[PDB]
């Protein structure tokens, strides 16, 4: 994460999208509290629960947790970064969101 | 990284999900693709010692679970398959097929 | 990375009055927009836009017209957000320009009417206009060498503190007739060429000839 | 929007050596600061600052001096945050310039002393200096047409692979006396005018006359 932060904006320097956005509205929550608790991004420097590997059943969008990041020696502007998506034998990746825009347009 | 993409954007992906074991009434075992059925997903989560509780398949009546899965596999006739244009990204694999189960979970 | 200063070579076409050029490698930060190098004498810094980002390509900043002395540079990298990097300071003994300019308006005083390739007086008067770079380097002189009709050297005279020269009758009629042809005569057809030189500064870019 | 290339017209005052100009509409994004169009031959891209934002006004980028051939452009819009838009690529068969420069230093060799409007030799020698755009377009020639004292055309001669021409005595004394006045004579008073032309490139901006 620290190595990757060098090649990012000042914001989103140490951040990651929440794996699960909506979790379920029951009698344990109220409307205001339930819809205020839902978060979009979490800081990785103080959230050890954001480094757990999720498990996905069906087609769902999940963020990638970096586990390696390093550049080439004679080409320092070429950087290899490894993101661990999901757990177990998955069928495959349907699409990749490079930023907020998927490679395959809508 | 070059003159144009000066920063590494946040990477997210749309996975298809972990493959699950779908038990059939006759006795054969089919685990080649992920399943949207809730009972099979719960059975995968409950019989995995890597993530979750390690409940062996011995402590499970296969016939009852198979019969209860078909309850969630009942075809719904309220809507038409043509009405979903994002068929590939809602868990379906072939628009020609039925894909109209009463309860489908991603 | 690798902030250095490279003095200009001895003699090259063009590059008149150019001191050494400053070179550096691009910052490893990839969102830098430009660099602000601050010369000591100049009130405003040079702004060098980074338009093409190749880490293994040297960026340059040339100096033209700065007199020799103590020059202190400070190089910074500027982001898109406006944050500046820690400056890189280089103090180098700046050299004197070694690619001077050609003497201008090298014309012959006392010239014949109608046709200009003909003399009118016994002594040819050589007038030239000042070289522009006199201001930058004070210790500069002019080497005026006069040739013959048969492409044989005759005179090599240095002119200093004056932008004009005359070729006395006595000289041609006695000294350069005797020492060369061992006799009395006056070479009627001559060729004059002149250039600028300094004690430490080097020659002009090219010869200035009639 | 609407990235196009418009070749320059045939003949217009000024615009010497100018190829076609590139035009585009401003990006609908309102926080774009400038545009970075990258020509194939040039190492650095053109930076066009967007200072006035009117969506229905075309921005321009002219090309001066690029030789005809295969030119590929890529146009991007740059934000304040540094994000670049998806490039717009246009490959157009770039034309040859059609607004050439005037011939320079069109002077008469063998000219009379004292007064320059008088001949000195039997054959007038016409010397001209090279047009600057020779390098860009190789297939260029000069159309030298000579007129009379009474504003009557005499000669129309094309000069190629040479920057000089002579007007032989035989020509004037026989050919152009006989074919025009049906007799023997030599038009003493003449008018010479010349311009540059190419097989595909068009005429010079204006006539170069004595």
């Amino acid at each position: 994460t620290t190595i990757l932060a060098k090649y990012q904006v000042k914001e989103e320097r140490y951040k990651l999208q929440s794996k699960k956005k909506l979790f379920g509205l029951s009698r344990s929550y109220s409307l205001k509290k339930y819809y205020e608790t839902v978060t979009k991004e979490v800081d990785l420097d103080f959230n050890l629960a954001a480094k757990f590997i999720p498990v996905v059943y069906g087609v769902q969008k999940i963020p990638g947790i970096p586990i390696f990041a390093d550049t080439e020696l004679n080409n320092p502007n070429i950087v290899y970064v490894v993101y661990a998506f999901a757990e177990g034998e998955i069928d495959g990746f349907l699409d990749f969101y490079i930023g907020d825009s998927p490679m395959i347009c809508f | 990284i070059n003159e144009n993409r000066t920063e590494i954007p946040e990477i997210s992906a749309e996975v298809q999900g972990k493959k699950v074991k779908v038990y059939n009434s006759d006795g054969t075992i089919k685990a080649d693709k992920t399943s949207l059925n809730g009972i099979w997903q719960l059975m995968d989560y409950l019989t995995s010692d890597r993530y979750g509780a390690d409940i062996t398949l011995d402590q499970f009546p296969l016939q009852k679970v198979i019969s209860e899965a078909k309850i969630l596999d009942i075809i719904d006739e309220s809507y038409q398959t043509s009405w979903q244009p994002y068929w590939r990204y809602v868990g379906w694999n072939d628009p020609l097929s039925e894909n109209r189960q009463i309860v489908q979970l991603n | 990375r690798d902030f250095k200063y490279t003095p200009t070579p001895g003699g090259v076409v063009g590059a008149i009055g150019k001191n050494g050029e400053l070179s550096w490698l691009p910052s490893l930060t990839n969102n830098v927009v430009y660099y602000s190098i601050a010369h000591s004498g100049h009130v405003n810094p040079y702004i060098v836009q980074q338009l093409e980002n190749n880490p293994n390509e040297r960026m340059i900043q040339e100096i033209i017209g700065e007199p020799a002395g103590l020059a202190i540079f400070e190089l910074r990298a500027v982001d898109i957000n406006g944050r500046r990097s820690s400056p890189v300071t280089l103090s180098v003994d700046l050299n004197s320009a070694k690619n001077l300019s050609v003497v201008s308006n090298f014309r012959v005083v006392n010239t014949a009417s109608g046709d200009v390739t003909e003399f009118v007086g016994p002594d040819v008067k050589l007038a030239w206009d000042k070289i522009p770079e006199e201001e930058i380097i004070p210790e500069i002189y002019y080497t005026l060498e006069i040739y013959d009709s048969q492409d044989r050297m005759l005179r090599s005279v240095r002119i200093e503190d004056v932008y004009t020269y005359d070729y006395l009758l006595t000289y041609n009629k006695a000294d350069f007739a005797l020492l060369n042809s061992g006799a009395l005569g006056i070479n009627r057809k001559l060729r004059f060429r002149i250039r600028a030189e300094g004690e430490n500064g080097e020659q002009s870019v090219g010869w200035a000839t009639i």
